[PDB]
């Protein structure tokens, strides 16, 4: 009955240390609607985060895209962390170049 | 023509219990968002300057009205039948309508509804069908359903007479960004893979609109079989993004390039060719 999510998370642009991107994180397959996301920088999280209105794939399975800019760095750490009710407590998807 | 060929509305209404649900609901050309819902106001929200078509400010309004009437009045509708029937709550309730047009011209309709995430109903041909997975729940919705008067004449005119009118209004008024073209960039990374002596090379491709793409990697002129396609991925801002894999033996990645088609490249296809030794 209910639907664990896919969390997939990707830049915009190959990454390069110094030059501003944008980090993807795409959240889907998922079942009931309600979920909390947010994209994280060295474990806390970024405020200035947008994301899709709500849609779902042909298979009911509902789907989100969040992203923001960012600037890599080589010590830098990125991260989408998800809830949902799927989900014992929140799952954190490092980003990896 | 290139972009989008359907228009769709969809509705997410979750029931938190007998007294309080809440929808969410969106205009859509494809997977590019055209309209928003906004609950706040009970009004629609246009997204782009073009989203209107070539509708009116009355019809848009009218219509606006009718999706209004409509979120409420299934509210009210559904919580009876909740009651009446084995419903346990939280439950959620989507639904998707709209129409496309196919290749000759014709425009076709379609409706579709769910219940906990699997079909429960659709509309073929002027009336409400109910779908096996439903079961006798979606026999018993459907037959309560046409008993409400206007419901399913409203249903068959926004289906077959408004729908392919504002699509084909609206696909011409978005024509210099639904049609637009967007190169894509693409670069290459590398991995172990499952199993002794195995590399995933992977070939990146991002930016790129309308949808349709060729991504492959080749030895030379020889297309590799083995290419694994990953599910397109949206970016902001109408454009898509696309991972190709292929596994290799190690020490058989060198001669291995990858090549990517768009309809932007003019006849430019981008060729990447994957190096040994840390080479890249
Ligand atoms: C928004 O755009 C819609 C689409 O417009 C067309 O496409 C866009 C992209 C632009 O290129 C436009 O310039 C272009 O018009 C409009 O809907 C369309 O309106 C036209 C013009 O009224 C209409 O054509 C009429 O069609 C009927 C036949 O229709 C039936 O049969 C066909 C198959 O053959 C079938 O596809 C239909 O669904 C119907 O079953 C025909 O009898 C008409 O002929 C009469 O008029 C012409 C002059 O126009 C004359 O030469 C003839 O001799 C005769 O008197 C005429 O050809 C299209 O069918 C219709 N398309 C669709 C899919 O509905 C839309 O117009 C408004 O709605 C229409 C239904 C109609 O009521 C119009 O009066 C309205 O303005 C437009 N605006 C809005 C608000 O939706
Ligand atoms: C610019 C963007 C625009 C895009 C344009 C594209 C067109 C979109 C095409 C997609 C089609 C969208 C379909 C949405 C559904 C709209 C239904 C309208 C119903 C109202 O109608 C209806 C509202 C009351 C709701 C009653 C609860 C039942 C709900 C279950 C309906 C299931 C759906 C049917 C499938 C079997 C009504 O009974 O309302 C009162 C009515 O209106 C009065 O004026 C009239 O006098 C009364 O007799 C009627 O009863
Ligand atoms: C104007 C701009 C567009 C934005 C407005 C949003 C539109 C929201 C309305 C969407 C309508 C979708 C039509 C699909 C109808 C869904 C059918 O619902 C069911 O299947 C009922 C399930 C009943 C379960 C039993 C209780
Ligand atoms: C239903 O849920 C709402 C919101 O969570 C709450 O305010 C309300 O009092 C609940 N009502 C019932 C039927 O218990
Ligand atoms: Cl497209
Ligand atoms: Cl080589
Ligand atoms: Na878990």
């Amino acid at each position: 009955i209910q639907r664990t999510p896919k969390i997939q998370v990707y830049s915009r642009h190959p990454a390069e240390n110094g030059k501003s991107n944008f980090l993807n994180c795409y959240v889907s397959g998922f079942h009931p609607s309600d979920i909390e996301v947010d994209l994280l920088k060295n474990g806390e999280r970024i405020e200035k985060v947008e994301h899709s209105d709500l849609s779902f794939s042909k298979d009911w399975s509902f789907y989100l895209l969040y992203y923001t800019e960012f600037t890599p760095t080589e010590k830098d750490e990125y991260a989408c962390r998800v809830n949902h009710v799927t989900l014992s407590q929140p799952k954190i998807v490092k980003w990896d170049r | 023509f290139q972009g989008p060929t359907s228009f769709h509305v969809i509705q997410t209404s979750s029931f938190t219990n007998s007294t309080w649900a809440q929808t969410q609901g969106s205009g859509w050309l494809d997977d590019l968002q055209i309209h928003g819902w906004d609950s706040d106001s009970g009004t629609a929200i246009f997204l782009k300057p073009w989203s209107k078509g070539n509708f009116s400010d009355k019809e848009v309004a009218e219509l606006e009205e009718i999706f209004r009437v409509y979120i409420f009045g299934f509210a009210r509708e559904v919580q009876d039948f909740a009651g009446d029937f084995q419903m346990k709550y939280p439950f959620e309730i989507q639904g998707i309508a709209g129409c496309e047009l196919h290749s000759g011209g014709a425009i076709v309709s379609f409706l579709r509804g769910a219940l906990g995430g699997l079909d429960f109903l659709s509309v073929k041909n002027a009336s409400c069908v109910p779908s096996p997975e439903g079961g006798s729940r979606a026999q018993k919705f459907c037959a309560l359903i046409i008993q409400y008067q206007g419901i399913m004449e409203t249903v068959r005119i926004l289906l077959y007479e408004t729908c392919p009118r504002y699509l084909l209004g609206v696909l011409n008024a978005g024509k210099a960004d639904l049609q637009r073209q967007v190169k894509p960039e693409a670069w290459l990374s590398s991995g172990p893979s499952p199993g002794p002596g195995r590399l995933q090379l992977v070939c990146h491709v991002s930016g790129f609109y309308p949808k349709p793409v060729w991504v492959m990697w080749m030895r030379g002129e020889q297309e590799q079989q083995g290419t694994q396609l990953g599910d397109i991925l949206p970016n902001a801002n109408w454009t898509w993004y696309l991972r190709a894999t292929l596994d290799v033996a190690d020490g058989e990645a060198a001669g291995l390039s990858c090549r990517v088609k768009h309809s932007s490249l003019e006849g430019q296809d981008i060729i990447l060719y994957w190096r040994g030794s840390g080479l890249n």
